[PDB]
Order: C-alpha cells, then sequence, then structure tokens
C-alpha cells in the first residue's frame, strides 16, 4: 500500500481508475517532506490525511499512537469506525491499493 | 494542492 514516488493528485487518479470505494494508499507528504499521507477513496471521491511521525510513534495528529506506519495502517483497516472527521462523517480504510 | 480532512479523534 506504500507508493513512494507519487503526488497527491497522482494518488487521486490512481485510486479513481484502479481502486474502488474504500481503497487507500500511503505516500510521502508534499507539505511535510519526510512525512507520509494517506489517500482514501470514498463515495467516488478521494480525501487525504496527514500522518505524524514524532520519532517516538506515528499517529494522525491525535488518536491512538503506533510504533510503525504499518501498524497504524493495519489498525484503521481493522477499525473502520475510528476515523471520524469533524463533520461526523466516517472515512474508512478498507482495501490497500498495491503499487 | 489537494484537500486534507480535519479529524475529530
Amino acid at each position: 500500500w506504500f507508493h513512494p514516488n507519487i503526488t497527491g493528485v497522482e494518488a487521486e487518479n490512481l485510486l479513481l481508475t484502479r481502486g474502488v470505494d474504500g481503497s487507500f494508499l500511503a505516500r510521502p507528504s508534499k507539505s511535510n517532506p519526510g512525512d507520509f499521507t494517506l489517500s482514501v477513496r470514498r463515495n467516488g471521491a478521494v480525501t487525504h490525511i496527514k500522518i505524524q511521525n514524532t520519532g517516538d510513534y506515528y499517529d494522525l495528529y491525535g488518536g491512538e499512537k503506533f510504533a510503525t506506519l504499518a501498524e497504524l495502517v493495519q489498525y484503521y483497516m481493522e477499525h473502520h469506525g475510528q476515523l471520524k472527521e469533524k463533520n461526523g462523517d466516517v472515512i474508512e480504510l478498507k482495501y490497500p491499493l498495491n503499487c | 494542492q489537494v484537500e486534507y480532512l480535519d479529524l475529530d479523534l
């Protein structure tokens, strides 16, 4: 599910032409170089979510803390109800999109 | 520059 060499827009088009609703990938962050970002498709559209790396754990700038990016991705894959945005709408990591 | 979500966690 990690795509080392793509931008946010490329991630969008990848998810829209090779994924389904619930597909996601992780990629490096344009705005926070060196960090990572989740791109997630839902209801035919793609949103993006910054991942924080403090050097002691990974998280989504809030929520549970993880030792590795993979543990983070695995956790939200297994806990579809946990990524609620302020709107109240859930965003579900369902199907990793391979490279 | 793409859209980023504001999460309530």
